[PDB]
RNA sequence: CCCGCAGAAGAAGCACCGGCUAACUCCGUGCCAGCAGCCGCGGUAAUACGGAGGGUGCAAGCGUUAAUCGGAAUUACUGGGCGUAAAGCGCACGCAGGCGGUUUGUUAAGUCAGAUGUGAAAUCCCCGGGCUCAACCUGGGAACUGCAUCUGAUACUGGCAAGCUUGAGUCUCGUAGAGGGGGGUAGAAUUCCAGGUGUAGCGGUGAAAUGCGUAGAGAUCUGGAGGAAUACCGGUGGCGAAGGCGGCCCCCUGGACGAAGACUGACGCUCAGGUGCGAAAGCGUGGGGAGCAAACAGGAUUAGAUACCCUGGUAGUCCACGCCGUAAACGAUGUCGACUUGGAGGUUGUGCCCUUGAGGCGUGGCUUCCGGAGCUAACGCGUUAAGUCGACCGCCUGGGGAGUACGGCCGCAAGGUUAAAACUCAAAUGAAUUGACGGGGGCCCGCACAAGCGGUGGAGCAUGUGGUUUAAUUCGAUGCAACGCGAAGAACCUUACCUGGUCUUGACAUCCACGGAAGUUUUCAGAGAUGAGAAUGUGCCUUCGGGAACCGUGAGACAGGUGCUGCAUGGCUGUCGUCAGCUCGUGUUGUGAAAUGUUGGGUUAAGUCCCGCAACGAGCGCAACCCUUAUCCUUUGUUGCCAGCGGUCCGGCCGGGAACUCAAAGGAGACUGCCAGUGAUAAACUGGAGGAAGGUGGGGAUGACGUCAAGUCAUCAUGGCCCUUACGACCAGGGCUACACACGUGCUACAAUGGCGCAUACAAAGAGAAGCGACCUCGCGAGAGCAAGCGGACCUCAUAAAGUGCGUCGUAGUCCGGAUUGGAGUCUGCAACUCGACUCCAUGAAGUCGGAAUCGCUAGUAAUCGUGGAUCAGAAUGCCACGGUGAAUACGU
RNA sequence: AGGAUAAGUGCAUUAUGUUUAUGUGGUGAUUUGCCCUUCUGUAGCCA
């Protein structure tokens, strides 16, 4: 049960992450704790709808949240008050003037954590968990994704002893280091004690994420190819 | 990918379930093996042993194998026209002619196997190995020693079987 | 038994709830208590247990054992088994009894039909009937469970006479063989004696010692001694009744195998009882003894050593008969026979052949391989059955205990022979899959070895572990899977540990109540917590009710918990291993467990690729995208660079220049693609070459399903479940880092490839917003306080060192190493003593490359020297990454 | 002089492929074991 480190040692090497900001020096710690806080408190406020990825971003003089959903405009509310309130708390926690835009991910109507919600219910109510993980994978592969891995653990079925079980399908490489691929670890309790699902989902090996930049930044967009360079 | 036989009626008789171990070589995996019986209402030689990761995928595999390389077979009335003693691989079972006034008389999964077989009124004692995996061959070997009705006079009864091909 | 009258009154148990077998949650305890008709359980969140709610079933009954039938072809005539599970007699011969191929004559014991007499009654059975149905009792009919003889038949068996041949028996002829009984006969190893020649080991075995031997062994020539024994031919052959028979030959004689002439003509089959009869040793006497051997000794092995293995050494072995005949005493399969696709081996009568090689064909033979119809649970059987069967006899009814006891009998004499229970117990036992495993046979891989090189272990130090110690020196972890790791910077804090103060809404959130605003400056008491006083400020919101902020005070709800339990758990990860394989869907072969693929050969990082069987399709490991390097193209042109040119001490500092590195990035180039060798054609490895560079270019990323009850409840999540004046929390001090040593890891030395002295050289990379930092003044040096400056290609850490130049040094603790210790100077902070770090002055020890043990490494590696950084209040010998100088070899498993 | 089928140049350790001590008993993976059909019917169980 060796459990190779399933995503951490795979990032930033043409594999995007759930934060994109710049910091350095000794204040990186003050910006990261603040980024954890805004991740924790902001998704709790827009929890009215289900949510597929979370991206928080800090460029020059601003804080920009990207969020991805199964339907757009849904966390943005009606009127515009609902979204000015989302921008009130993003500024309050980060301490910079705030932006949010709404966007959707590739294959939006499917996501890692909504599979684990589906598997958890049967277990929460202490009935019908012997085909549930398999039906979850079947539905999941009918809504998208090129392969899925599910691993369930717990005092499963409400049992008075522990069980590991899993279910894998299609094409889910494990040494992969190119394209973002979506991961969730659930943790929850019910009457008998704790359950959990580790849900790896695999969209694409060059589909989704960033791509490698195809130029230097050095020749492009430069209307004057000198300052002096000795040529005047 | 094969021809299959069907019945216009459902049978999902799960008889056994097991697990596969290698214990050090890749250690032990979660796989199950399963045995499932598919009749017809009058009988089939349909018996299927298959295997997969989980119990549902395993049974459905085994239910598939119970209807390929198999054909249905048929017997008129809820009795058998021969008092014969069917043996298959140390699991030995008995039959004697009877009334319709008795239906089944049997227990466990055996009462469910005999109902589709048409040999439930004639149901007499089993001996030798009578655990689930082999007890259930009633509708296989007990329908290969088969007799079934086709005559109008008992004294034409052997004459009528000869002219069926002569 | 009925009518009328009160009235809701007068009233329900018993057994089940893990499964067998009609039902599940909580608490309790935690393999304990206690449960079990059987199966069995209990080891923490227990539907087995103890209690409760609830669910379930029967009901004035319920539940339950013993026993009978039946479940059970496990009560078997109908209807079981016997190759191996319990079970073919040890084998031949055969009376009594059971049984009789085929026809005629004949008889009618059994057979069957017909006839007649009998079989009372209902509780049972079938049809009525009656009592409040019913239970009960009962008429007619009946299973009436039991029985009779006459008449007739001859399809059938039995009796009997004569055949038949389709069964069997017998003569001469021929042939094979270790059958039986009794005779005859040769050569050579071990062993011995003798003489000749001749000198030291010989023997034994896994390796070994005990043994034998200089009194002359071992070996060798010549000649004698002696008894078992007799190869190779000899084979799966053949013979005997089965076990049984083995040098070769003959005499006496059996029993089988073939063929023609000839005969008899059911004379047949089986076998209770029965008599007869031995491989071997046991065993009486006779024969005989070279070698080997139980015993007995001694060696070797080891916890011993009776097993294992050897050496001496006796009865025994070795011969013959004889006494009860033991067993794996067998076509493993009773006896014998009839029938059922063959082919071929061994070896043989005989017809035919080129007699063409243990052959083929014709027709028999025993005897064995191979496989079809049919059979088994599997191996296996298959014309010699374990098929289809036949008659007739033997024998079995779970295991252990028992082939014993017990009984009958035989035996000098130990014994043999059929063959059992209480008691114990839920099994015992036939077969086979895959893992592991062979010490049976063989194949493969990782820097795991090798080919080397260096390192830990030894010194000392750094740092962790245990041992051991105190108030306590906190744990977690225990080869590979613990020990430079969780728990990277440990005075208190840290922080678990221990002791002392001090309080309980509590360091922290909200909610109510009271005193001080927090913030800042400032004196003081006490240890500090904490408090008093001074001086500055009374902000924040508002019903100025009152509260937030920090701090003290108090109460609940509630916060908090390195709280236990890692067989109660979640998240998470280490191992095998870069094993070279694993898995997902599905088919197929077997009754199936499960295999197959996923396994072989060749090849590989590779499920890569040639060949190929039930594997087919696809994913994982691996390959890839990826970032990086290498030249080289390519652009930017500073905080980077400078061929020519200026200011000029000749420094890109600056006028100026773009040839140039140069930084970060598009990338190009190299694909095992080519050629040649190797390789099974072949993947691919090696060589070959131009080039910056060739081995999937160099580097890194990079590791399957998953058992291991593996390790964390202590990041964190969390129930069952405990404290909540505390298993919380504020404050000080002490300790892990003690020291006895051992142990893991690493550091730097023991040299001279180095150190020293003087002189001399070039980096890469990165860190600095409470910080570091030029200049400054102070400083033995480290550093100090101030500060321009900084955002790090700008400024600073920084003199980078080893290395280089020359000279020098001889195994002497030195010309290496420099620990301790005296004593001074420094850092973060009231505060450096034990527990912290750095500078420097004088003296001066351990240590000569360290034993058992033991690992990493294939090239920017290994080795070795400095550097920076993560960590980081304060500081490094490590780690992490960089750059200096930069290696041996990779046959082989 | 038959030790002359000369090896039938058919031959290869030729038939036991063997031996130098061991280490207790049970223990992993689920409370819907559930996703193929009319009539003759089925897994707690149904058209």
């Amino acid at each position: 049960g060796q459990k190779v480190h399933p995503n951490g040692i795979r990032l930033g090497i043409v594999k995007p992450w759930n934060s994109t900001w710049f910091a350095n020096t000794k204040e990186f710690a003050d910006n990261l704790d603040s980024d954890f806080k805004v991740r924790q408190y902001l998704t709790k406020e827009l929890a009215k709808a289900s949510v597929s990825r979370i991206v928080i971003e800090r460029p020059a003089k601003s804080i920009r949240v990207t969020i991805h959903t199964a339907r757009p405009g849904i966390v943005i509310g009606k009127k515009g008050e609902d979204v000015e309130k989302l921008r009130k708390v993003v500024a309050d926690i980060a301490g910079v003037p705030a932006q949010i835009n709404i966007a959707e991910v590739r294959k939006p109507e499917l996501d890692a954590k909504l599979v684990a919600d589906s598997i958890t219910s049967q277990l929460e109510r202490r009935v019908m968990f012997r085909r549930a993980m398999k039906r979850a994978v079947q539905n999941a592969m009918r809504l998208g994704a090129k392969g899925i891995k599910v691993e369930v653990s717990g005092r499963l079925g409400g049992a008075e002893i522990a069980r590991t079980e899993w279910y894998r399908e299609g094409r889910v490489p494990l040494h992969t280091l190119r394209a973002d691929i979506d991961y969730n670890t659930s943790e929850a309790h019910t009457t008998y004690g704790v359950i959990g699902v580790k849900v790896w989902i695999f969209k694409g090996e060059i589909l989704g994420g960033m791509a490698a930049v195809e130029q230097p930044e050095k020749p492009a967009a430069q209307p004057k190819k000198q300052q002096r360079k000795g040529r005047k | 990918a094969h021809i299959e036989k069907q019945a216009g009626e459902l049978q999902e008789k799960l008889i056994a379930v097991n697990r596969v171990s290698k214990t050090v070589k890749g250690g032990r995996i979660f796989s199950f093996t399963a045995l499932t019986v598919v009749g017809d209402g009058n009988g089939r030689v349909g018996f299927g042993y298959g295997k997969a990761r989980e119990v549902p995928a395993a049974i459905q595999k085994a239910m598939e194998k119970a209807r390929r390389n198999m054909i249905n077979v048929a017997l008129n009335n809820g009795t058998l026209q021969h008092p014969v003693k069917g043996v298959h691989t140390g699991s030995r079972v008995f039959m004697q002619p009877a009334s319709e006034g008795t239906g089944i008389i049997a227990g466990g999964a055996m009462r469910a196997v005999l109902e589709v077989a048409g040999v439930h009124n004639v149901l007499a004692k089993a001996y030798g190995s009578t655990n689930p995996i082999n007890v259930v061959r009633a509708t296989i070997d007990g329908l290969e020693n088969m007799n079934s009705p086709e005559m109008v006079a008992a004294k034409r009864g052997k004459s009528v079987e000869e002219i069926l091909g002569k």
